[PDB]
């Protein structure tokens, strides 16, 4: 084909020029950028919640949960990577190191810790299992890490959707591509056995009609989830009642492919679609779109809002770029000059990724710091400049 | 250039 092969070529050429002049303008955008090289690509990042100061430097340390997806003969692994970061306050020597390595079977295709346990995480792997490790623990005979406490046994095919209750401790959300969504009750009560665990679900619900692609706890109710999917519909579930019936909303009418609740509202809820915009709703009102965030160049795939600020919401997309929102700036009037380049609440967009954007991560130690990975095996911790964000 | 050439850049990624 003739078409394909130069399109790709030209399209690597535009990558190339367009990472020489990101680079060139790093020092007014950026107060920080970190890279680190990985020896696989991973399909998942979260920042692991502890932070570690040391007397007499000017760095903590602080991890990040990652994966593999060899995808074919090399073993798999469930990773934490150890980091160095500076200890900012206000107005590049900084070393990784892959602190465990823990066998798992088949592509991490997500990981996420247990908010009340961090020690406790959950993938989706293998077949659609999902499994749980403790990473405290060992071999039962060697210093080795350990095998899997817990395999989850309820999905015929493989999924990405996985998230932890933070007000139910060891409840668990998964979603995948069989589309269902199964709940989960992980007791870690019971990892005192020399054999791993088979859990089963708890309840499981048949109500889309596509790929569940992400799946949320509301962070304040304990009974509401949040669901998206291939089939074009965001559902709200009460996890009380039985499979009644969720609240189903035609929020876009491509792909919606991730979920995310407002941390410190109890109201407002945003989706990413395959229709390259994110989209806003009032959970009290939830049949009305509020307003559709324009600046992506191709399907949106991540989204998560930030742990410090309420206004301030990220985004990811197959565009190669991460892009950060400020909903306080909904409302303000710009040019069409200035709207070619997005809607007025987009503030920063990181362009130093050569590739899509895996996923990325909100850092809860630092204030505007985020971790980020593309499929070149490229992980970045990065900061905006505080003249962007600021005020 | 000070904050609002800075703003432009930002929204556009320096790219």
């Amino acid at each position: 084909e003739n078409n394909e092969l130069n399109a790709e070529i030209d399209l690597q050429k535009t990558i190339q020029e367009e990472y020489k002049l990101w680079k060139q303008n790093v020092p007014f955008l950026y107060d920080l950028v970190i890279t680190h090289a990985l020896e696989w690509p991973s399909l998942t990042i979260q920042w692991l919640p502890d932070k570690k100061t040391i007397p007499g430097t000017d760095y903590s340390i602080q991890r990040l949960i990652l994966g593999t997806h060899t995808s074919g003969n090399d073993q798999n692994y469930l990773q934490i990577a150890s980091v160095q970061l500076p200890n900012f306050d206000e107005d590049g020597s900084y070393t990784i190191e892959i602190s465990q390595k823990i066998p798992h079977d088949g592509d991490v295709n997500r990981a996420r810790y247990m908010p009340q346990k961090p020690e406790i995480i959950a993938t989706m792997g293998e077949g659609g299992n999902a499994y749980i490790f403790d990473t405290t623990c060992h071999d039962a005979l060697t210093t080795g890490e350990a095998l899997p406490q817990a395999v989850l046994k309820g999905h015929t095919a493989e999924g990405f959707g996985l998230c932890w209750n933070p007000n139910l401790p060891g409840n668990l959300a998964t979603g995948a591509e069989d589309q269902v969504i199964c709940l989960w009750d992980v007791q870690t009560q019971s990892f005192t056995s020399s054999e791993t665990k088979v859990i089963s679900p708890i309840a499981k619900y048949h109500r889309h009609t596509d790929i569940v692609n992400d799946v949320q706890f509301h962070p304040q109710h304990e009974a509401l989830l949040a669901s998206v999917s291939d089939d074009c519909t965001l559902q709200i579930h009460d996890t009380r009642l039985n499979p009644e019936a969720p609240k189903v909303i035609q929020a876009h009418s491509k792909a919606i492919n991730a979920v995310a609740i407002n941390p410190f509202n109890d109201y407002l809820l945003a989706t990413a679609s395959a229709d390259k915009t994110v989209a806003l709703w009032d959970l009290r009102n939830p049949y009305q779109r509020l307003h559709t965030l324009e600046g992506h160049e191709d399907e949106v795939y991540g989204l998560e809002w930030s742990p410090h600020d309420e206004p301030i919401l990220a985004s990811s997309s197959t565009d190669r770029r991460v892009c950060i929102w400020d909903l306080e700036k909904i409302g303000e009037e710009q040019t069409p000059e200035d709207a070619e380049d997005g809607s007025p609440e987009l503030l920063f967009m990181h362009g130093g990724h050569t590739n899509r954007i895996s996923e990325f991560s909100w850092c809860p130690n630092e204030r505007w710091v985020v971790g980020s990975l593309a499929d070149d095996n490229i992980l970045q911790i990065w900061s905006p400049s505080r003249v962007i964000w600021g005020r | 250039i000070t904050k609002p050439a800075i703003r432009r850049l930002a929204r556009r990624g320096g790219v």
